[PDB]
C-alpha cells in the first residue's frame, strides 16, 4: 500500500 | 566518564557522514535561504490555504532526505522491508521537525526548511501544524545552549529511526540492539565532547521525548488539515508517511 516509499527504499 | 570505543568511532563515522549527505544545502543553508513573504500565513479570518500549498510542496524532498538517511546507515539496511517501512513512517516527522529545530536563528525566530524557506512560528502554524509549531519552535530555541554539531544531531535521528516499539515490527529485538549501539557510541561521544551544560545525557533525553511527541502528536494535526483540505491535495508520499 505504500507503493511510493517501497519504491524510494529500492 | 567513559569516551567512545574504535567501533563506535567507527560507527560515529558512519551515521555522520550519513547525515551530512542528506542535510539540504548542508553549510550553505543560511546563504540559500528564501524568507517566505509575511502576507503568507497569516490567521484565516483555521488553515491559509497559501502557506498549505508550499508547505506541501517542500515536505517531499524533505521525506526523501530522511530516506536517504536511513538508507546510508547499514543497521538499517538489514533489516526487512515492512520493518524499513514502519521504521521510516515512524520516525519522519521526529527526523524533520529536529533537522528545522537545529536551524532556528534567534535573529530572525525563524526555521529553515528544505534548506532553502525561513517561516516564522506564526506560519508554520497558521499553514496546518498547529499547536506543533510552537512545539518545533520552543525546541529550537531550548537547542540553541546545547550546541550541537553535526555528530550529536546524526546520533539523536539514528536513535530516533531505530525505535523498537513501532506497531507491526518484526524484528522488535534486532531493533533495540541496534538503538543501544546509538544510544552507547551518543553518550560516550558526549563524555568526550565536555559540554559545559550540567546533566546533559539527561536533558537530552528529554529532547528525545519532545521530538517523540511531535512524532505522536501528527495524526491529531493530519486530521485537522483533512478537515479542510481533500486528500487529493496533499502530495503522495506525504499521505504514505502520514497514514
Ligand atoms: C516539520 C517539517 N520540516 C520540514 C523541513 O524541511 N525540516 C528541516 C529539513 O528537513 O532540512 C519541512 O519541509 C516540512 C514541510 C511541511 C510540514 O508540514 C506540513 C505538511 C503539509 C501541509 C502543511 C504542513 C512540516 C515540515
Amino acid at each position: 500500500e505504500n507503493a511510493l516509499l517501497r519504491y524510494l527504499l529500492d | 566518564k567513559p569516551e567512545p570505543t574504535d567501533e563506535e568511532w567507527e560507527l560515529i563515522k558512519t551515521v555522520t557522514e550519513a547525515h551530512v549527505a542528506t542535510n539540504a544545502q548542508g553549510s550553505h543553508w543560511k546563504q540559500k535561504r528564501k524568507f517566505l513573504p509575511e502576507d503568507i500565513g497569516q490567521a484565516p479570518i483555521k488553515v491559509d490555504l497559501e502557506a498549505f500549498s508550499h508547505f506541501t510542496k517542500i515536505i517531499t524532498p524533505a521525506i526523501t532526505r530522511v530516506v536517504d538517511f536511513a538508507k546510508k546507515l547499514p543497521m538499517f539496511c538489514e533489516l526487512p522491508c515492512e520493518d524499513q517501512i514502519i521504521l521510516l513512517k515512524g520516525c519522519c516527522m521526529e527526523i524533520m521537525s529536529l533537522r528545522a529545530a537545529v536551524r532556528y536563528d534567534p535573529e530572525s525566530e525563524t526555521l529553515t526548511l528544505n534548506g532553502e524557506m525561513a517561516v516564522t512560528r506564526g506560519q508554520l502554524k497558521n499553514g496546518g501544524l498547529g499547536v506543533v509549531s510552537d512545539a518545533i519552535f520552543d525546541l529550537g530555541m531550548s537547542l540553541s545552549s546545547f550546541n550541537l554539531d553535526d555528530t550529536e544531531v546524526a546520533l539523536l535521528q539514528a536513535v530516533l529511526l531505530m525505535s523498537s516499539d513501532r506497531p507491526g515490527l518484526a524484528c522488535v529485538e534486532r531493533i533495540e540492539k541496534y538503538q543501544d549501539s546509538f544510544l552507547l557510541a551518543f553518550e560516550h561521544y558526549i563524555n568526550y565532547r565536555k559540554h559545559h551544560v550540567t546533566h546533559f545525557w539527561p536533558k537530552l533525553l528529554m529532547k528525545v521525548t519532545d521530538l517523540r511527541m511531535i512524532g505522536a502528536c501528527h495524526a491529531s494535526h493530519f486530521l485537522h488539515m483533512k478537515v479542510e483540505c481533500p486528500t487529493e491535495l496533499f502530495p503522495p508520499l506525504f499521505l504514505e508517511v502520514f497514514e
